[PDB]
RNA sequence: ACAGAG
DNA sequence: TCCAGCTCCACTTAA
DNA sequence: TTAAGTGGAGCTGGATGCTCTGT
């Protein structure tokens, strides 16, 4: 049911601090000045996010102009205050005008690489179950959030699958993705052709392109390399290295 | 002819909005410390605004 | 700086967007026309 | 917020003096002592709530002696009020009725 | 920094957030009723929209030329300096000025009555300045300070400068090209 | 939280047990089937539960080859582990005369510490794992085939059956996740059992290089 | 160097 | 008109 | 305090369909 989907969607989909705060305000007092953020805890309670004032202190202090943990206070469950400090590098203490546009865009919850996520619905009569579609580029993180079945998630991107699951899962993804694209345009190819293409791309342990850079890692012959692209550079390198070319 | 008006207006110094510590510095930058033959500001502070 | 921002626009979000550009010129010593023209002079490619 | 000097019209910066925090010009002696609380509220845009309440959410606004919905004339319906944008918006009222052989959405 | 931060199901009380927020910034050090601490109420800093100068405090629609002239006649008998823009040529001849059908300006005419100003029903305003009637409309609403000043070089090297008053409203006069053309089309 | 943090310390421990079992270390049936509500008994919630030195493993002896060949698993608490903490774990490992260890870092490892693991000794080999990799057993993922580390007496038949040299086989990197999982080193061969579209199977081979 | 053809 | 390598420069760890 | 290994940003050099048919 959908109530479980929206929880784990909210664990991967990025939300910014500004998206959950009903206002942010600068306060200037005679004794001190600070920036204050009040969290809209009603909207937290609906979106089923596991964040509060004590967590927002941990969303800040990471990669934000070396702000100190002491400078951030959690005076109530709904409020946070960020006491500004001198940047002491190409800046003026008036850096509040930087934070007032930057502090909302800090990420409090979720995965930073995920731009959005959507719930998808099946239409078969036998069943109804919800799969989650993630438009983003961190496969490892989505494999490791509580409540995603990590053994059955997949990716379009062969580089992500290689970095996360190894060369043999990347090899299957080249097969699946070429065949998916061919079937949609109503073409059909015997599986043995896309199989051979993927095995040529992965036999040296790394996913090598069909570009000039991949071909230079696969092919040893100078005259083969010089008869495709960069015809000058390959011939001067063979002169320098004194390479001998198999005419095979 | 070629109408170009200039005005000079006096700003007071006993009102709280004048930071005299900074006013002494800016007047010392503009005028040499004790010369006063030609000088934009007669007193040790920035007395005047020119328009 | 006021007459510049008057021309660019006086809505709050237009001022917020232009804000970091005032904060650049105030870091340099450029407060006067002659100082600004000197700055441009040291950037001109000589023909 | 941008605040500008009455004298020369350069941009003010906030600094600290010996008795108060001050707005101060960089190019003229003008300073303005912050004597009392001054503030500036951003009010940013919140998330959409449309697909968040659908599908038997954890609503709670129902109360004893609540009105019946106008079509079915039974109290088998939930009602709620929420801000759709930031909290300066006047809250909107919305309600949904779910009964046997009867599905509807109303305003 | 401890990462495994803990949370609970309980619902925040509305006043409890309000009164916590209240106690965070309602503190005031205004007790210093002293000269330095004091502040001049007529030299506040300028908030950027000039109609909206007051950012700190002790605690619009557009007018039309029928309304402007009605306020200065009935509601307030005080005199006020308008500033008006006329067309490039008035419907006159330069009197004996040694010409060529050259432009006619207010500098060429002589003192006296020059015309009549009519307010009509439905807010139409006309400046009847001869046989012809010119239309009058409100100009851009300036809200910076404007001063109307005399300069008189009463001597070869010295003279008097005198401020006669502030200027608030601008009027634009233009020819009614539709009426001029509906007389004799082309 | 505290519900979520214990969940990781159960899933990470569960995967390390299956990793040690697949490498051929002696693992007991009650370690592999340790249930979440059963994990709560020896070590409970976060105040009682200790991460740096309670969940450590050393019972793992290489029961196939020899009971003296033994391996640690360590769970540091600092997200970026410096050389100091490595030296701490190394001298404890030096005292016990254990030669293998796993270090399970929480966010990462600082560059000067990473360089140490290459050169501390060839006879003291330590493998970095990020815990974010151990929350999902990749050997049970649907895209990963069955890998089987071949014996030298079987590699000598592979090369005899096709009349190959070793350097004509396809390659697999040592930096591959599934190569790290089985802990294989340069010059070992892995058998890979790819599933067919039919009931059948296709067998392929790769060389670590 | 431009236009064509499939 | 689009895209991999190469080099310069700030940014933490570590002694 | 600083030696050094590695992040992030700008510069540079490469590539972009097959043929006949005429001026
Ligand atoms: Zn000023
Ligand atoms: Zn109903």
């Amino acid at each position: 049911d959908a109530d479980y989907a929206r929880l784990v969607k909210g664990r991967i989909e990025k939300t910014l601090l500004g998206e959950i705060s009903e206002y942010i305000e600068e306060v200037f007092l005679p004794d001190d000045c600070f920036i204050l953020v009040k969290l809209s805890l009603e909207r937290i309670r609906l979106l089923r996010l596991e964040v509060n004032a004590e967590t927002v202190r941990y969303s800040i202090c990471t990669s934000k102009l070396r702000v100190k943990p002491g400078d951030v206070a959690v005076h109530g469950e709904a409020v946070v205050c960020v006491t500004p400090r001198e940047n002491s590098k190409s800046s003026m203490y008036y850096v509040l005008q930087f934070l007032k546009e930057d502090l909302p865009k800090v990420v409090v919850q979720g995965i930073p690489e995920v731009s959005r996520a959507v719930i998808h619905i099946d239409e078969q009569s036998g069943k109804e179950k919800y799969k989650l579609l993630v438009e983003g580029d961190n496969l490892r993180a989505v494999m490791a959030t509580h409540g995603v079945k990590g053994t059955r998630t997949t990716s379009n991107n062969t580089y992500e699958v290689e970095k996360t699951l190894g060369i043999e899962a990347a090899r299957t993804t080249i097969i699946n993705e070429i065949q998916y694209t061919m079937v949609n345009h109503g073409m059909s190819i015997d599986r043995r052709h896309v199989m051979l293409l993927s095995d040529l791309m992965t036999y040296k342990g790394e996913v090598l392109g069909i570009t000039r850079f991949g071909l230079a890692k696969m092919k040893e012959s100078v005259l083969m390399l010089a008869s495709f692209e960069k015809t000058a550079d390959h011939l001067f390198d063979a002169a320098y290295f004194g390479q001998k070319d198999s005419v095979c | 002819k070629q109408q170009k008006v200039e005005l000079e207006m006096a700003i007071d110094t006993l009102n709280p909005n004048y930071c005299r510590s900074k006013g002494e510095q800016i007047a010392l930058n503009v005028d040499g410390a004790c010369a006063d033959e030609t000088s934009t500001y007669s007193s040790k502070l920035m007395d005047k605004q020119t328009f | 700086d006021q007459e510049i921002v008057q021309m660019i626009g006086t809505e709050e979000h237009v001022m917020a967007a232009f804000g970091p550009s005032l904060e650049e010129c105030q870091k340099a010593q450029i407060f006067t026309q002659m100082q600004a023209l000197k700055y441009i002079g040291n950037k001109v490619r000589r023909q | 917020m941008l605040l500008f000097c009455p004298g020369c019209g350069n941009g003010l910066i906030v600094e600290e003096g010996q008795r108060c925090h001050r707005f101060s010009c960089n190019t003229c002696p003008y300073v303005h002592n912050i004597t009392r609380k001054v503030t500036n509220r951003k009010y940013p845009k919140l998330k959409e709530v449309d697909d968040v309440l659908g599908g038997a959410a954890a609503w709670e606004n129902v109360d004893s002696t609540a009105e019946s919905c106008p079509k079915c004339e039974h109290p088998r319906a939930y009602f709620m009020q929420l801000q759709t944008r930031s909290a300066d918006e006047p809250m909107t009222t919305f309600y949904k009725c779910c009964n046997a052989q009867c599905g509807h959405r109303w305003r | 920094r401890p990462e495994v931060i803990q949370s609970h199901s309980i619902f925040e009380q509305g006043p409890a957030e309000m009164m916590k927020k209240k106690g965070n910034w309602d503190k005031t050090v205004d007790v210093s009723d002293m000269g330095p601490s004091h502040i001049i109420n007529i030299k506040k800093e300028k908030r950027e929209t000039d109609e909206e100068t007051k950012q700190i405090l002790r605690m619009l629609p557009k007018d039309v030329s029928v309304a402007e002239l009605l306020r200065e006649l009935s509601l307030t008998k005080e005199e006020e300096l308008l500033f008006l823009q006329l067309p490039d040529t008035l419907p006159g001849q330069p009197p004996t000025q040694d010409i060529a059908e050259n432009a006619c300006t207010l500098a060429d005419l002589t003192e006296g009555q020059v015309g009549k100003l009519l307010i009509r029903k439905s807010g139409r305003v006309q400046l009847l300045l001869g046989k012809v009637t010119l239309d009058v409309t409100m100009g851009t609403a300036c809200s910076f300070l404007q001063e109307l000043v005399s300069v008189g070089l009463g001597d070869s090297r010295t003279g008097e400068m005198t401020v006669l008053g502030h200027v608030k409203h601008k009027l634009v006069c233009s020819p009614d090209f539709e009426s001029l053309l509906d007389h004799k089309h082309r | 939280d505290d519900e979520e943090e214990t969940y990781r310390l159960w899933k990470i421990r569960k995967t390390i047990m299956q990793l040690c079992h697949d490498r051929g270390y002696l693992v007991t049936q009650d370690e592999l089937d340790q249930t979440l509500e059963e994990f709560k008994a020896q070590s409970g919630d976060k105040p009682s539960e200790g991460r740096p030195r309670r969940t450590d493993l050393t019972v793992l002896v290489a029961h196939n080859d020899d009971p003296t060949d033994q391996m640690f698993v360590f769970f540091p608490e600092e997200p970026k582990v410096g050389i100091k903490t490595i030296k701490v774990y190394c001298q404890r490992m030096q005292e016990e005369n254990i030669t293998r260890a796993l270090i399970v870092v929480q966010q990462g490892m600082t560059p000067s510490a990473k360089q140490s693991l290459v050169d501390m000794a060839p006879k003291y080999i330590l493998e970095q794992f990020l815990q974010q990799e151990l929350l999902i057993n990749i050997t049970e993922h649907e895209l990963v085939p069955e890998h089987v580390v071949m014996t030298k007496e079987e590699v000598t038949e592979l090369l005899a059956r096709y009349k190959l040299r070793e350097n004509q086989l396809p390659r697999i990197q040592a930096g591959d996740p599934v190569a790290r999982y089985f802990g294989i080193k340069r010059g070992q061969v892995v058998k890979i059992i790819r599933p067919s579209e039919t009931a059948g199977r296709y067998i392929t081979y790769r060389l670590v290089q």
